[PDB]
């Protein structure tokens, strides 16, 4: 998923653009992944 | 062929050429009348 960001793929963001950007960009992802597991992670607790 | 042609097509309506099936020729750019902006949108351009 793109979260926003400009692709789902890690590196096919950076290699587009110079990493200044990336670091904005890869937060979108990173603010996205690391929610999508906190998500799956908070699920798991409850059904464990 | 595209950058050195002689006359281009308007602006209005502009000749599509496809560079395709061969060997990036990108090194040779370097040394011409060059450009007056090099601006790759699309990806890096050492990744050319
Ligand atoms: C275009 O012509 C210049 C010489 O005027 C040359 O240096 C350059 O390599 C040419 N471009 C390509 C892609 O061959």
């Amino acid at each position: 998923s793109n979260f926003g960001a400009i692709s789902s793929v890690l590196n096919d963001i950076l290699s587009r653009l110079d990493p200044p950007e990336a670091e904005v960009q890869i937060d979108r992802l990173i603010t996205g992944r690391l929610q999508s597991l906190q998500t799956y992670v908070t699920q798991q607790l409850i059904r464990a | 062929e595209v950058f050195n042609a002689t006359r281009f097509a308007s602006v209005y309506a502009w000749n599509r050429k496809r560079i395709s099936n061969c060997v990036a020729d990108y090194s040779v750019l370097y040394n011409s009348a060059s450009f007056s902006t090099f601006k790759c949108y699309g990806v890096s351009p050492t990744k050319l």
